[PDB]
């Protein structure tokens, strides 16, 4: 693995059929607003920040953001299955967090073994250990399906509420798996009673109780996942998901069009601010830039 | 065609307040009645009055700097300022709706002013060039010359007519003659006047710097300067601000 450049862009290059299935990836996901399978030794494209580096940074995830993070994770577990495509192996260090809150998973890993042998871990430390923090949200059922993924959402939901604690180790989970563990001490650690029962629901250690990713959305439409992130900010939010936008001052002359509904819907202003700024460090036309300052007065006395 | 950009141009914005011809009315005996203090106005004295004409520019609706008076000087029979007065501004520095409001100021009372019009004419006209030469701007009465856009007491609207066409004569666009032209050029001139003569608002007339240090010949023009990656990101690579703002408190 190395970062690499590009003559209009960034990218990250990993050196070790398999293509056509990649490419599959690519029309599928390209519907998918918030998933980046591999675009092409594979390359694709380098985001801003990863899930782990974004909890350890200086900006901090709230609840509102962390909350409209695990959202858009199920958004994508769902927009992955309906397409015919499962993640595999999902863990914080594959959830890239764009620098204007735009989930994407990536990393569809169709590479990996299903099975592990519960006798030797040497499959797990080869494939699948590779940030080295010893965390594992491999499926109790598998030592694909879209059960084997909810579970590994759950956990890295739970995961990011904890500020970066995991739910289980290797041991932790095999004790788990084995009936006589559980971690309350984690569940605990969760700030919000309602993600609480959502990672309790999730991580059933029976395959068959857990529901799909879209019962999950639906079952939180009231408390969990306030409405506005399923009516309002999920089109909103997906303009800026394509190339209609690639430069600052596009992006800050349409958010101030609308910013009269915007301010009638929208709280989740967090999500404008993360999306406005970006913009801001880069403008280039003087219009642009008083326009985004126009933008900061107005959205100010509301946070 | 040759012309000079604003950005380039450093210099300060001079404007000449020429005189305010026209008529003014007067008010009814009952308002002096009622009101004793408008025997003492200037208004109501023989001789012009010592009005002075104030100068913001404006934009957006925003004023950009202080007003500018005009020194002191008397009148006997006629307004006839003939002063360069000099604009805070700079050419670089006026936005392309930069509006200059001015308004004239008389006496009221011992320490209080009364406008007694108002006026507002654009800056950077049609096609985005300095507006130049002497034009004569109408007189709104008994208002502040207003800054707000668009204006509620703008400056300028067969006159018409003939307004273009000797525009386009001096900048050669015209079939050549020279007797015809010479009574031609009086005739349009009494036209002018009888049609300031039948309007019955005043009007001031000013002028702009046609001649300055640089050849007249040049006009001023409003300008300034300025698949492997598919989901945008348009600050992938730039310094973390709050980071470096937390860094150095504490
Ligand atoms: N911040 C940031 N880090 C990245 C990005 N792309 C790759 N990385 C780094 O690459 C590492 C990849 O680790 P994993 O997420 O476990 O992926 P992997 O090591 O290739 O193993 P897999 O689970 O099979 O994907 C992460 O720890 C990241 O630090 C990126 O776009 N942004």
């Amino acid at each position: 693995v190395a970062r690499a450049k590009h003559r209009e862009g960034l990218v990250v290059v990993k050196v070790f059929s398999y293509k056509q299935e990649l490419e599959e990836l690519k029309i599928r996901l390209n519907s998918a607003q918030n998933c980046l399978p591999f675009q092409k030794m594979l390359f694709r494209q380098y985001v801003r920040d990863n899930l782990y580096d974004r909890i350890s940074t200086r900006p901090f995830l709230n609840n509102i953001e962390k909350r409209w993070i695990a959202f858009q994770i199920l958004t994508a577990v769902d927009q992955a299955h309906k397409s015919g495509v499962r993640h595999g192996d999902i863990k914080t260090e594959n959830v890239m967090v764009t620098s204007w809150n735009w989930v994407l998973l990536t990393d569809f890993a169709s590479f990996k073994p299903t099975y592990l042998p519960e006798d030797n871990p040497a499959d797990f430390n080869y494939f699948f250990d590779t940030s080295r923090r010893r965390t594992c949200y491999i499926a109790p059922e598998r030592f694909l399906k879209r059960a084997m993924d909810i579970f590994s959402a759950g956990c890295v939901i739970a995961e990011l509420f904890t500020e970066g604690v995991p739910l289980f180790d290797l041991s932790q989970l095999l004790a788990y798996r084995n009936g006589h563990f559980f971690p309350e001490q984690v569940l605990n650690k969760i700030e919000d009673h309602s993600i609480r029962e959502l990672v309790t629901q999730m991580i059933h250690r029976e395959p068959d109780k857990r529901l799909e990713a879209e019962d999950y959305l639906k079952q939180q439409r009231g408390n969990a996942f306030p409405e506005i992130f399923y009516t309002f900010l999920q089109p909103y939010m997906a303009q800026f998901a394509k190339e209609t936008f690639l430069s600052a001052d596009e992006r800050i002359l349409v958010i101030r069009k609308d910013l009269g509904n915007i301010i009638h819907n929208l709280n989740g202003l967090v999500i404008l601010v993360s999306v406005i700024t970006s913009c801001l460090q880069t403008l280039k036309y003087c219009d642009s830039k008083l326009a985004a300052l126009e933008l900061i007065l107005h959205l100010a006395p509301r946070l | 065609f040759h012309y000079i950009y604003s950005c380039d141009l450093d210099i300060n914005v001079q404007l000449k307040i020429g005189s305010l011809e026209g008529k003014r009315e007067q008010k009814s005996y009952k308002a002096v009645l009622e009101d004793p203090m408008l025997k003492f106005s200037g208004l109501y004295q023989e001789t012009c009055s010592d009005l002075y004409v104030t100068c913001q520019v404006f934009a957006e609706g925003k004023p950009l700097a202080l007003p500018v008076r005009t020194s002191y000087k008397a009148f006997s029979t006629r307004w006839n300022w003939n002063e360069w007065l000099k604009l805070p501004v700079k050419y670089p520095d006026l936005p392309r709706n930069a509006q200059v409001a001015l308004t004239i100021w008389d006496v009221y009372g011992p320490g209080k002013a009364v406008p007694v019009g108002g006026t507002t004419v654009s800056l950077f006209g049609k096609y985005g060039m300095f507006r130049q030469g002497m034009h004569d701007l109408k007189v709104w009465p008994n208002v502040e010359a207003d800054g707000s856009e668009p204006t509620k007491t703008p400056g300028r609207t067969q006159m018409s007519r003939l307004a273009k066409l000797t525009k386009a004569h001096r900048q050669g666009h015209m079939v050549k003659v020279d007797w015809l032209d010479r009574l031609t050029f009086r005739e349009i001139e009494m036209i002018n006047e009888s049609e300031k003569r039948s309007s019955n608002f005043m009007y001031l007339m000013v002028e702009f710097r046609c001649v300055k240090c640089d050849d007249k010949e040049y006009g001023i023009v409003y300008y300034e300067k300025d698949e492997l990656v598919k989901v945008p990101d348009p600050q992938m690579s730039m310094e973390n601000l709050v980071e470096s703002k937390h860094h150095k408190l504490a």
